[PDB]
């Protein structure tokens, strides 16, 4: 994998690419690794596939059940119950997630759990083999308060790198956009963002 | 760390007539769960009317046939163009084989041809050099299938005559070409059910007086 | 004893009614990095057989190394160097064979999966396979690799057996061949987009095709994949 | 140490014309020291012959266990069990110890006594049943039995035709194995009557 | 531990057992009896793991006779063996299996038959007319083999058994310092004192 | 594998079953133990095939090579340590190898020789080789004496190989039979064990535990 | 195994080869890979073969209970959560690889499931040894908008492939066609492209040839 | 290490941090990673210090006798001693090796010799464990023809990235400048390059 | 191999050395003498790894007779030891090193005494009263250090012999199969036919 997650002025984007490896081969090039554990928060997934789906289904389950008694959850929220079970099972799990979502009165806020199972709230966060070659590119061209066009421009561009560098990374480019407006799914193909 | 044999499957089977010998062997070459040729053939003419193959590890058998063939082209050189006689020939391999006693050819080697009385002679190694004359062999992945059914029906093991209490042998007796031929058939058929690394083909080498001669038969490609 | 470093992925070839068809991507790994981008691994030698060799690449360079010096050497007190005793698919086979069954009895071996695609001086069609180990064999179709795994299925679907190969043209061979590039690329995750292709025919010789790329490529149904299961958005 | 052949043993099942065949050898030994040439693996509850390979406190202790399940079984169903149903009950037996298992080969054969059709069937260590028209085969010697088997059989033999073609299947297939041999039996079955019958075969 | 017979002969079973019990380079006695009686009309003789051999003989022997008295009914060896068999089949997927083997003589008088039962640490039970555990065997079994007949008494039985003791003495690595030999037959058990 | 050989008034006898195996598989029941060094001396298989066969055919060679230099016979005790020279020169380097070297000539008699690949070299009267050597040896210790007729030590030893062919599962397929005198060797024949078993099991009465 | 699921028009087709493997020997030449887990939701299974037989069972038991308390047709979404959520438990000591398909109220679905428990959605899947072979296929043939017969084909296709290519599978194609509105039609041996050629000679013993120690009537009446 | 080379209009640049480490601990945080093995032609070391060091001074006495008999050698030459070394004795080296140099006919040149031994001849090369972070950065930024002040620039905020994320490297940011003017070596320290 | 032991008493010197050669789970041979005689007056026992012993033991005596060809003259004890001693130091920094252990007892004729040296496979040399090599030293050192005296004769020595000999078969675990006892004095060497 190369996943990431960027705040920007209306909110928060989540990227991801698409492909899905067992040793060389890619079990799947057409993988959906941005999943959906409530309305607006959302989180990547790498690591091992098996592990992070049976994490992401349990907190969508807590955050069903929260739903149900106190209303919607903050992200902040979302982001403790993942690093509880990443954390106390740290041990028996191989899961790097990234939570990101959209309050009205927090607007968007980022969350990176890294394998130890430790939280950090980031601008932007990247993760998953192919983000150790887009620290330099990120770091240069990651700006705070930036447009719904500039950032989607910055995850595509940024992800098209950890794509064209990483051999466990390719397909398309899926994003995730989470503004007051509500959920946009976007898609990229190879033929796109390979000549950026 | 580097591994420097390999399994390439297949099996090979030898049979001795009264005035002839055959030598076959599929032609199907693997390495795990892949084919790499469905006809590569591993069952040669050596001059002199001796036929070998080397199964097992097709690198060192491919080497250890190239060193035999070599060794009968010298042998006539040598010793003015003397034949060599399939008994010489299996001790010269023997002295091949146990040559890398410490560093194995990886194959089960079969030849087969005609003694200096002209009748039919089959000869077996181990990887190491021993070796033994026997009517009968099967040789390969597909060895401990074929052998059990060749006892049975070329040495007439466990059969007794009807009616004798048990108390007297089936007679041992010499099985024509054709008979031969129709066993190697159904071995390598019945083989190719129950083994993986065995099919596509089948080639058979005869070897009389008159010389070398071959069939070929059809296999399951499965 | 070695372990490969900078590693080549599939080499993919077949028979057709006139010659052979040989193809190999132009990519350089390191490891999961997909390090460099410009590599040729295919290589010609004379006018009549082009090599292609994946596996390390060190080692490689080493193997265009000795056939670029057995060109030479066979030029050497050679009138028909250029005609006659030119050197022939099957000799330069045999020659790189004997070396990696060698390394291999060595425990030193070069590290390669080989195909020398060619046409002989008669006109007969020459495809043989050599690797690590110093295992050889023969075929319609041969491919190391992934190559083995994906492409081989589909180019024997058009040349199933021998009797196959009168009855395909250099377009349709070409043509499975292309296909097969962009199915390995879909699949394989050491395998890039740009490639090299060559075509050795007994009646129009070599032809040696650079910088091609996978193209006519399926993505749009990716869109309508939502999630892993249960979800819907 | 590999539990499958410490005590040796082979057993072999066919189909015939309105009939079916089950066959052992008798030895049971430790390794290399051969121990007993009684040793017999083929038990019946009712109509429904069971064969059973490999370590030999659990080919008993199986027995055993069937024996008081399909006496339970007739106790409550007020009939005998049936070769399917028997061959269902062995296989969740086995796969209830998944992660401990029997370290068995089992053979079902029998007569169905409604449909009167030749039943035969095989398993795996854990469960897996390996249904079968011609035959199966189970032991140290397997490779040889169906070396044997696959070359040997034909379908729709008569009872005595299929005597000659399991016994010749099995005493050749057993003196190529090490671990196997040492006597042997044959279970001739029909819709009702039950023939069996000790073979002679070399004893080393 | 070490050698353990047994030969079924026509009226009785007769059980050879070593002596020497040897811990590391020294023989700390050599005047051992391996067996234990588990009913007046079965003998249960045992070698293997040092402790557990005598915990298993003594903890079978005390559910044997605990049977016997509340039946007022003595087990026959058929039975006994099936007993043994069983415990030593829980035993072997135990967190810590039992490694002993036994033998098992007995006389069952409802039959009027002697009975000889071979069972090792496994659970794996035989009957037989002669049986040996360990190394023994691959001396004993052939030279029976050779000289046993059915029929015979139970002083041919002990000529027998002397025959295989004189191998053992001259061919086994080992002093296992002679043997304890114990017939039981139609009145009961008894041992032979100078062997 | 089973081999035996022992010493008695009329020479030394030498027996050994037939069969080969790798692991359980029984790869030949029709594999010749004994070589044939010479028309004077014997040598017995046991352990590795190839070692037993290759280097014993070169002992005789070497023995060959003696006599042509010499003019005169090659003893048992040189020809033996010929063998356990070479072979203790390859110590470590994996060859499997345990033979009863044997002999009759003028000045030493009736000898046989233990040679191993460890580089033992024992002289003895009575020696068992093999995976069945326990179940030869019973028979044979309880049986043997040195005023044996030649009919009698040639049963005997056919006897004490069907003992281990019977029990031991690595041995058995046949009996090959040798009578060692001062002129040379003689072959007393293959005697398949199938056959042999009921024969004995009549004509003796043993056996009884087995049904026939 | 070599196994495939593809999408059509108004629902999903899968397939399954019929070969049976334990190390080189082929087992069973016909077994079956197609389980019913409810009447309109069948699996494909490669790995483990007692445990992809054991796990499809125990989700259809539990299943058809489901079914029966909340009085509706089971979903195939229900089925996979109870298959990836087993697995996942066991940490992939149970060996399954699931093709899951089928239709219910909802629609028509087609899922895999890894033995560690992880899920994916497609229109086109492959799993097992030769998944390889049939996905090279599935990937130059497949298109968007296939219709039940042009499913079929290319689903039977794939299946060939790993039939012909991989040693892992090989003897019968296996298919099942699950159609919205329509019961779904297990096809059984739908293709049987390796049939057994006549053999050359008959084997069939003189009758007495096996010698008979002791003869015995065994009672199995009570 | 983090090491790089790149052509321009004029020549070539070599350029590479100043951090040597055994374990965690800096053992030196001054050091000449650059080293001349001819006038005109240099290289960049990563891996094994003791390897690269006895390789580079086993190639510049080659290339010193090389000069003895025929003149000035070769970039191409050069390289070629480089991985003749590394090949040969790749089972007992580990050195990662960029080699540039200026000829007068065929200007700025850079090859660069992995651990295998291969060579790749490229219009730049990145190289050590800090290369890592910069595949994206560099590939987004490197165009050919550059001038001298572009491409000092372009090495000091590449590797300026990589020091700030590999732990292994650090230190200042030397360079060494090869053109038909001559040879020109450049530092930069900390308090510039960080606040990039 | 095993046993083997050596006594210095007044005017001799006596090595008992174990008959038993054993291979597996069989005694081969029960009558092996394991010693050489290097010279008249000097003589070699040997126990250790299978083949090496004999080989070693062998290559000593070819070396010892020669010197006394080339010179005519018979090498002292104590030269001897420190040739064997040497020849085993530089073995053991081999390839393949030889695993002998020896006792050398000898008669000095030049000083009119007995000698005795034990000699381990590392090339450790000593001069004792009483030595052994191998597990029978943990046995018989402390039997000798009780009843051992410098000035007793050779019938005496042998009585104290028997008395080692006796504690090693009740004690011992394996079967060595008793010992051949040589006496090496003023007048060469005999061996004791009935011990
Ligand atoms: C990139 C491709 C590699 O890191 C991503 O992290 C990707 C994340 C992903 C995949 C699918 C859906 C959502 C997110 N990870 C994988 O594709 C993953 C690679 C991986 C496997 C195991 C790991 O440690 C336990 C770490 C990374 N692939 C898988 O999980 C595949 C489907 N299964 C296997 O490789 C089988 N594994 C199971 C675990 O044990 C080893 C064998
Ligand atoms: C192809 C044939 C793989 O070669 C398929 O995966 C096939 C799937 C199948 C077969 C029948 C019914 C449903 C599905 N798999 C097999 O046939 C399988 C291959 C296999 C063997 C061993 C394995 O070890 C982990 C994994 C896969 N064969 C079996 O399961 C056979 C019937 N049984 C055994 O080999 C016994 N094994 C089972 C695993 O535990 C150890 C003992
Ligand atoms: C960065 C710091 C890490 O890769 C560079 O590659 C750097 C290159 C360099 C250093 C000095 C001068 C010129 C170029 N490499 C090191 O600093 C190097 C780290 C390293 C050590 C060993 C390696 O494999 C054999 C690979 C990388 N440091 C050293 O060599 C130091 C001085 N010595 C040790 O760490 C001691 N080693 C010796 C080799 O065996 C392990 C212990
Ligand atoms: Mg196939
Ligand atoms: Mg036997
Ligand atoms: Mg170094
Ligand atoms: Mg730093």
């Amino acid at each position: 994998t190369s996943i990431m997650a960027v705040t920007f002025k209306d909110g928060v984007i989540l990227g991801a690419d698409s492909r899905t490896t067992t040793g060389a081969y890619i079990a799947n090039r057409v993988t959906d690794k941005l999943t959906r554990v409530h309305d607006k928060i959302w989180c990547c997934r790498s690591g091992s596939a098996a592990d992070t789906q049976a994490i992401a289904d349990i907190v969508q389950y807590h955050l069903e059940l929260y739903t149900s008694q106190y209303g919607t959850p903050s992200t902040e929220t979302a982001a403790s119950v993942f690093k509880e079970l990443c954390y106390e099972n740290k041990d028996n799990l191989t899961a790097g997630i990234i939570v990101a979502g959209y309050d009205d009165k927090n607007k968007g806020e980022v969350y990176t759990i890294p394998l130890g199972g430790s939280v950090h709230k980031l601008p932007y966060a990247i993760a998953g083999s192919g983000s150790t070659f887009i620290y330099g590119y990120c770091d240069k061209n990651f700006r705070e308060n930036m447009s719904k066009e500039e950032t989607v421009d910055f995850i595509k561009h940024s992800l098209s790198q950890a794509i064209k560098w990483d051999g466990s990374s390719g397909g398309v480019i899926r994003m995730v956009v989470l503004t007051a407006a509500g959920v946009e799914r976007l898609i990229f193909y190879p033929d796109e963002y390979e000549q950026l | 760390q580097f591994n420097p044999y390999g399994d390439n499957g297949g099996t090979i089977l030898g049979i001795a007539g009264e005035d002839f010998a055959v030598l076959a062997g599929d032609t199907r070459n693997i390495t795990d769960y892949s084919i790499n040729s469905r006809y590569e053939p591993k069952v040669f003419d050596c001059g002199d009317n001796i036929v070998m193959s080397a199964n097992g590890f097709a690198a060192d058998g491919d080497a250890l046939v190239k060193r035999f063939k070599n060794s009968v082209k010298w042998y006539h050189f040598d010793h003015n163009d003397k034949k060599l006689s399939i008994n010489s020939a299996a001790r010269n391999i023997q002295h091949l084989l146990y040559g890398k006693r410490f560093f194995p050819y990886y194959v089960h080697t079969i030849i087969a041809g005609l003694d200096e009385d002209g009748k039919g002679a089959v000869y077996s190694f181990d990887p190491v050099g021993s070796y033994e004359r026997e009517q009968c062999r099967a040789g390969g992945a597909a060895a401990s299938l074929i052998m059990p059914f060749l006892d049975n029906q070329v040495n007439f093991k466990n059969q007794y005559e009807p009616g004798t209490n048990g108390k007297v042998k089936k007679p041992l007796k010499y099985l024509s070409v054709e008979e031969v031929i129709k066993l190697v058939r159904d071995s390598f058929t019945s083989a190719t059910e129950r083994h993986i690394q065995v099919g596509d083909g089948l080639e058979i080498l005869i070897v009389t007086k008159d010389g070398v001669r071959k069939e070929f038969y059809e296999l399951k490609r499965d | 004893t070695q372990q490969p470093i900078v590693t080549g992925t599939s080499v993919i070839s077949m028979k057709y009614d006139n010659g052979v068809i040989i193809a190999a991507d132009n990519l350089g790994s390191y490891g999961s990095l997909l390090r460099f981008n410009g590599v040729e691994r295919l290589i010609p030698v004379g006018d009549n057989t082009v090599v292609g060799i994946s596996g390390d690449i060190s080692d490689m360079q080493h193997i265009e190394r000795l056939l670029k010096d057995l060109v030479t050497e066979n030029a050497y007190d050679n009138p028909l160097a250029d005609a006659e005793e030119a050197l022939e698919p099957s000799y330069i086979f045999e020659y790189l064979a004997t070396v990696m069954y060698q390394r291999r009895s060595k425990m030193n071996p070069l590290w390669n999966a080989i195909i020398v695609a060619g046409v002989q001086s008669n006109g007969d069609q020459f495809l043989r396979y050599v690797n690590l180990l110093g295992v050889t064999y023969s075929s319609p179709t041969l491919a190391t690799g992934f190559g083995a795994h994906m492409a081989n299925p589909l180019l024997r679907k058009v040349v199933d057996r021998e009797s196959d190969i009168p009855k395909t043209t250099v377009q349709v061979a070409e043509e499975a061949i292309v296909n097969a590039m962009r199915v390995l690329y879909y699949r394989d995750a050491r395998s890039s987009r740009n490639f090299s292709l060559a075509i050795i025919d007994k009646n129009t010789g070599l032809t040696f095709k650079k910088n091609l790329q996978v193209e006519n490529m399926k993505w749009d149904f990716a869109k309508d994949i939502k999630g892993y299961g249960t979800q819907k958005i | 140490s590999d539990p499958s052949s410490i005590n040796g043993g082979i057993v072999v099942a066919m189909t015939g014309k309105d009939c079916v065949a089950i066959a052992c050898d008798l030895r049971l030994g430790s390794q290399s020291l051969g121990v007993s040439n009684k040793f017999e693996k083929i038990f019946h509850y009712g109509h429904v012959f069971l064969g059973i390979t490999g370590l030999a406190t659990d080919v008993t202790t199986l027995n055993e266990m069937f024996r008081y399940k399909t006496n339970l079984y007739k106790l409550k169903e007020e009939r005998a069990i049936e070769p399917e149903t028997f061959t269902q009950l062995v296989s969740s037996s086995l796969y209830e110890r998944r992660f401990g298992p029997y370290f068995v080969g089992p053979v079902v054969a029998g007569i169905n006594s409604k449909s009167g059709k030749p039943f035969i069937a095989g398993f795996d260590l854990i469960g897996c049943i390996d249904e079968a028209k011609d035959f199966i085969v189970s032991g140290t010697a397997s490779d040889q039995l169906f070396g044997m088997c696959e070359s040997l059989y034909e379908p729709n033999l008569e009872p005595e035709d299929l005597f000659e073609t399991i016994s010749q299947a099995l005493l050749n297939a057993a003196d190529r194995d090490a671990l196997s041999g040492w006597g042997a039996v044959v279970y001739i079955i029909k819709k009702d009557e039950v023939v069996k019958r000790y073979l002679k075969m070399r004893q080393d | 531990m070490d050698i353990i017979l047994g030969i079924r002969v026509q009226d009785s079973v007769i059980l050879a057992s070593s002596k020497a019990v040897t811990r590391g380079i020294s023989v700390l006695k050599d005047s051992d009896d391996k067996t234990r009686q588990l009913s007046p009309h079965t003998l249960m003789s045992f070698a293997g793991e040092a402790g557990d051999t005598v915990q298993f003989a003594e903890y079978i022997q005390a559910n044997i006779q605990l049977y016997s008295i509340r039946e007022d009914y003595e087990l026959s060896p058929q039975a006994v063996s099936s007993f043994v068999r069983q415990e030593l089949a829980k035993s072997i997927r135990s967190r810590r299996p039992y490694q002993v083997n036994v033998l098992i003589g007995g006389y069952d008088k409802k039959k009027n038959k002697p009975e000889l039962y071979q069972i090792d640490y496994l659970g794996t039970k035989v009957e037989l007319p002669y049986g040996a555990h360990g190394y023994s065997g691959f001396y004993t079994f052939s030279l029976l083999d050779h000289h046993y007949r059915p029929d015979m008494t139970t002083e041919e039985g002990l000529d027998l058994l002397k025959l295989c003791v004189q191998e053992l003495e001259k061919r086994m690595p080992m002093d296992f310092k002679g043997v304890i030999v114990k017939i039981v037959d139609k009145d009961g058990i008894r041992q032979v004192d100078d062997f | 594998t089973t081999t035996l050989a022992f010493r008695f008034q009329g020479g030394i006898i030498v027996a050994v079953d037939s069969r080969a195996t790798a692991g359980n598989w029984v790869a030949s029941q029709t594999v010749k133990k004994v070589i044939e060094i010479n028309p004077f001396l014997l040598g017995t298989m046991a352990g590795g095939a190839a070692d037993f066969q290759f280097w014993e055919t070169w002992l005789g060679s070497q023995c060959r090579l003696h006599e042509l230099r010499e003019k005169e016979r090659i003893s048992v005790a040189a020809a033996s340590k010929i063998l356990s020279n070479l072979v203790y020169q390859y110590k470590g380097a994996g060859l499997s190898m345990g033979t009863m070297i044997c002999g009759y000539t003028r000045k030493e008699g009736p000898t046989i020789y233990y040679v191993d690949s460890d580089g033992t070299r024992l002289k003895g009267d009575i020696f068992c080789v093999g995976s069945g050597q326990t179940f030869a040896y019973g028979v044979l210790d309880s049986n043997y004496k040195w005023d044996l007729s030649v009919e009698d030590a040639l049963y005997l030893g056919k006897r004490s190989i069907l003992a281990a062919a019977h029990r031991d599962a690595y041995s058995g397929g046949s009996v090959n039979l040798y009578h060692v005198t001062e002129d040379g060797w003689i072959y007393h024949g293959n005697h398949d064990v199938g056959e042999l078993f009921w024969k004995v099991k009549e004509e003796e009465g043993s056996f009884n535990n087995v049904i026939g | 195994t070599t196994i495939v699921g593809v999408k059509f028009n108004n629902g999903v087709v899968i397939a399954a080869d019929t070969r049976s493997t334990q190390g080189p020997i082929v087992a069973d030449k016909n077994c079956a890979k197609l389980h019913r887990i409810s009447p309109k939701i069948w699996c494909a299974g490669a790995g483990t073969a007692a445990d992809t037989e054991a796990v499809t069972q125990l989700i259809g038991s539990n299943i058809e209970l489901h079914s029966l308390y909340t009085s509706r047709e089971p979903r195939v979404v229900s089925a996979l959560q109870m298959l990836k959520q087993h697995l996942f438990k066991y940490q992939g000591h149970i060996g399954a690889y699931l093709i899951v398909a089928g239709v219910d109220p909802t629609g028509s679905h087609l899922f895999s499931i890894h033995a560690h428990g992880s899920t994916d959605v497609g229109y086109y899947l492959s799993l097992g040894s030769g998944s390889l072979a049939a996905m090279a296929v599935l990937e130059s043939h497949w298109k968007q908008d296939l219709t039940k017969e042009e499913a079929i084909k290319l689903a039977s296709d794939a299946i060939q492939a790993g039939i012909w290519n991989d040693l892992g599978s090989g003897s019968n194609v296996d298919v099942c066609v699950m159609e919205i509105g329509k019961d779904a039609e297990y096809l059984r041996n739908y293709l049987t492209p390796n049939v057994r050629e006549e053999k050359q000679k008959s084997y069939k013993f003189p009758r007495g040839t096996t010698a008979v120690l002791k003869e015995s009537i065994v009672n199995i009446c009570d």
